[PDB]
RNA sequence: GCUUGACGAUCAUAGAGCGUUGGAACCACCUGAUCCCUUCCCGAACUCAGAAGUGAAACGACGCAUCGCCGAUGGUAGUGUGGGGUCUCCCCAUGUGAGAGUAGGUCAUCGUCAAGC
RNA sequence: UCCUAAAGAGUAACGGAGGAGUACGAAGGUGCGCUCAGACCGGUCGGAAAUCGGUCGCAGAGUAUAAAGGCAAAAGCGCGCUUGACUGCGAGACAGACACGUCGAGCAGGUACGAAAGUAGGUCUUAGUGAUCCGGUGGUUCUGUAUGGAAGGGCCAUCGCUCAACGGAUAAAAGGUACUCCGGGGAUAACAGGCUGAUACCGCCCAAGAGUUCAUAUCGACGGCGGUGUUUGGCACCUCGAUGUCGGCUCAUCACAUCCUGGGGCUGAAGCCGGUCCCAAGGGUAUGGCUGUUCGCCAUUUAAAGUGGUACGCGAGCUGG
RNA sequence: GGGGCUCAAACCACACACCGAAGCUGCGGGUGUCACGUAAGUGACGCGGUAGAGGAGCGUUCUGUAAGCCUGUGAAGGUG
RNA sequence: ACCAAACCGAUGCAAACUCCGAAUACCCAGAAGUGCCGAGCAUGGGAGACACACGGCGGGUGCUAACGUCCGUCGUGAAAAGGGAAACAACCCAGACCGCCAGCUAAGGUCCCAAAGUUGUGGUUAAGUGGUAAACGAUGUGGGAAGGCUUAGACAGCUA
RNA sequence: AAUGGGUCAGCGACUUAUAUUCAGUGGCAAGCUUAACCGUAUAGGGUAGGCGUAGCGAAAGCGAGUCUUAAUAGGGCGUU
């Protein structure tokens, strides 16, 4: 229904594809938390950048 | 006994891949000798260039004996 | 309704290989070239007057599974990303994932159309 | 044209492989006709093989030409017509910095062909090429320096010569400099440093073997694995608004992989001498004849005349062969 | 890296703490953009930077404003 | 007794071999959300650049040598400071608008130099291994599966 | 351990002319603006000229239309 992700690592040396998954998910800097809808087209951006994030649910 | 002198790399290949809308003149496969064959509305130019002769979308079927990889455009 | 025609869907699970046949319809021959012509010389090519003959060869469906051909599952190799290492190479997380090989189907499955029984 | 090239394009190297500077009036269009090569075998001139006659065939043939990719609806030959190897164009694409380049119908001029649906704007495809400016030629309706004309120019078609350093400096283009000059560079060589260690050097591992028997007292072919930075390289990282050679002289300083002296193990070490391997860097470790020499070769010594590093130590210490 | 460390101050696991950046948060600070605000007014996202593009300024000398204004009760200049 | 192409089976290996064949990448269409208020495109004004470096990966070249060199693709430095790697453009963490004698973390660390555990539980290692190294060589020690000889009396030690 | 600078104080490097293009800002507007020169002179006169209002074509030319070909048949450029 709603998931909330936090950005826990940086975007600096990351691939241009992966940081576009994090910007397109609503996130801006470290420890920023957004509330994300749990559509699978939204969840795929959570999975392509799984290592940069923390997904509380 | 002396190497050099490669050629200038003719840009062959499947342009306009197999789900795309076409107009009725589009070069559809650049080709070095009909690796792909001519389906319903496509044309087969002189150097074996496939070209759309009608509008629609390109299909890329495999059909028939001899294992022909066809390029046909369906008006959809 | 089946036999068989007539171009086609699908393309070696449909393919090749080893028996029985069909004569009425169809089909190949056959009898011969006179009247069309076919000949790099020829009526076996093919053009035909044909229907005296013939069902083996010719082909056709219709038999029979060795061989080709398809082919799991599971594993393995590879590999995108992230992180390691003893870093010309591999491992870990995660996503994906063959090729080859491993019981065996089968003498295929379809569609319209017609003369005959 | 293939590879490199990482399963879309593209993609470099003085990287690995080959080709082209054309052919074709049929080797094109079309009409028509028509489908390989292979083994298998029949000897009185060919006998591996031809003429090809017919049996199992299972693209392996052929394509004007390199290689790749393609083919039978043949994308090879025969033969007729004898021309679509058409004229005007051209929707739309592909390639693309630009100039270039590549692919592509319908109406007509009009067409070969087929009796016809229809196929044909060259060849199975991709090389077979060259801009502009000047000239040459044939058209033209255009221009035509007062006017009528011509000349010259323009447009359209086509030729040249030669740009192969092949986006082509000019119609026309070789050298020397140790007599040199300037502007720059450590974008770049020589010396030295640095990276690396093929190469050199020194250890080690298996042990065929010789050592008269006996692999290992000594030595070791075939191969193996390392160390040292010790020189021949390789690199071009520092240095070109300067880091001035080789050798001798003078002075050194460190290493130990030890030349002498000191302590030992083993010996194919009787002894005298040695061989070989450990341990050991305290101190010692020539003089001359030749040559610019380092070295080297020689004469005579010595207990011994060691091997390396130090910008191949040392020229604001010397010399200057 | 040094001192120094041997049931470790080493290595292998696991657990829990802590320290550590200009990161992040707290708190105070312009307008950079943008949306709103009949334009007081807050919001939101930013704000490392060479070549380079854009935008905004300060100060000097001269001319007009200036026959003004200041100045010998003290100019410019110099030093605090 | 020599030999003999081809054929049957077993068995390898190719950048210029392929009966096969991915992951990824690329092209396309449709969708939610996010975008700093835009990202994309088009025409104009002004540029600068057209000697890149190193690191990971995928290769050529070399000796699968070089901080060698040539490509592809990333990240960084160029043009990026701060913390870690002792010191160390290019590696790890992270991208500094200004102030604070506030607090949480990242990489990395917690005995002293030096900020934080002489922290807990369980093992290993005696070499200062840690804190440089290869073939190969050794009753160094920890753990684990198995085997043969095993009181009808084994392996090294006594009186036919 | 690449260049330059011993130091101080002065000086020392994107200017000017004429053509032109683009932007901003103005005046006039289907028009706009003058150049030499005249001028009791930054006024006023002077509209020669320049650009704009129409293009297409090599050109004659035709014009909201040519070229081409025997072809008003087929595309490029322009157009309230």
């Amino acid at each position: 229904a709603t998931v909330k992700v936090t950005l826990v690592k940086s975007l600096n040396g990351r691939l241009a594809n992966h940081k576009a998954c994090v910007k397109g998910l609503g996130l801006r800097r470290i420890n920023h938390t957004v509330e994300v809808q749990d559509t699978p087209e939204n969840r795929g951006m959570i999975n392509k950048a799984y290592y940069l994030l923390r997904v509380e649910g | 006994t002396r190497n050099g002198r490669d050629s200038e790399s003719k840009r062959l290949g499947v342009k306009l891949f197999g789900g795309q809308a076409v107009k009725a003149g589009n070069i559809l496969v650049r080709l070095r000798g009909t690796k792909f064959h001519a389906g319903y509305g496509v044309g087969l130019g002189k150097d074996h260039t496939l070209f759309a002769k009608v509008d629609g979308v390109v299909k890329f079927e495999t059909k028939g004996a001899f294992g022909r990889k066809y390029v046909s455009i369906v008006a959809a």
